[PDB]
């Protein structure tokens, strides 16, 4: 069903999505470091940093992003970082435990259960759609290229980048889940759950600010 | 917003 131009678009997206590496140096710390609330928090700081790093790298290569107004580019990057990040951490969580040690660190890092619980529900809610890489990539791109973010000046230029991505996803849903015609709608339904992390994340940041220190990049991406 | 992000986008 994909047209030549849809294929071309899908390949660019996949090329860029696959260059995203969680560095070994960081995954190594998940086992190699001692556990305490402090060490765990440092590790998470570093992971969050890498997620945002990788988001920027992915974003800048999305077709048409470089043609956007430079202020709108920044608004999209800040607007989408939480959702993009939670989505990526789902993918990493579900594709060795390993996963187990990471889970343990998250659950001991000065984060209240009020936020941990939904985080892990979400990882489960994502994992039973059994999403392919293509689906993760396109969703991430759809999240990033949202015309509904605060401060955007030219919302139409964003919507024109986003819409084609949504078409490609709809067809992919029909090719990889031909027996479930509600799949596309389920993927989009998980986006509304993903959005609830904007509020949770701001609250986690607010309670961490009890003498705790953040990297430069996390300071800029979230204004803190 | 800011310099670090603009740098990371431009490089
Ligand atoms: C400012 C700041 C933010 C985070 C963060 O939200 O990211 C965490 C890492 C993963 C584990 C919990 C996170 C929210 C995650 C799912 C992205 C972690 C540390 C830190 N110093």
């Amino acid at each position: 069903e994909l047209t030549p131009d849809q294929q071309t678009l899908l390949h660019f997206i996949m090329d860029s999505y696959n260059k995203q590496r969680m560095p070994q140096e960081i995954t190594n710390k998940i086992l190699k470091e001692a556990f305490s609330a402090e060490e765990n928090f440092l590790i998470l700081t570093e992971m969050a940093t890498n997620h945002v790093q990788v988001l920027v790298e992915f974003t800048k290569k999305l077709p048409g992003f470089q043609t956007l107004d430079h202020e709108d580019q920044i608004a999209l990057l800040k607007g989408s970082a939480v959702e993009a990040m939670f989505l990526r951490s789902a993918e990493i969580f579900n594709k060795s435990g390993h996963s187990d040690l990471l889970e343990e660190r998250i659950r001991n890092s000065g984060i209240s259960d009020e936020y941990i619980t939904p985080m892990f529900s979400f990882y489960k809610s994502i994992g039973e759609l059994k999403m392919t890489q293509e689906e993760y990539a396109l969703l991430t791109a759809i999240v990033i290229l949202s015309p509904d973010r605060q401060y955007i000046k030219d919302r139409e230029a964003v919507e024109k980048l986003q819409e084609p991505l949504l078409d490609v996803l709809q067809k992919l849903c029909k090719i990889h889940q031909p027996e479930n015609p509600q799949h596309f709608a389920k993927l989009l339904g998980r986006l509304t759950e993903l959005r609830t992390f904007n509020h949770h994340h701001a609250e986690m940041l607010m309670s961490w600010r009890v003498d705790h220190k953040f990297t430069p990049l996390l300071q800029e991406i979230w204004d803190v | 917003e800011h310099q670090l992000l603009r740098y990371l986008l431009d490089k």
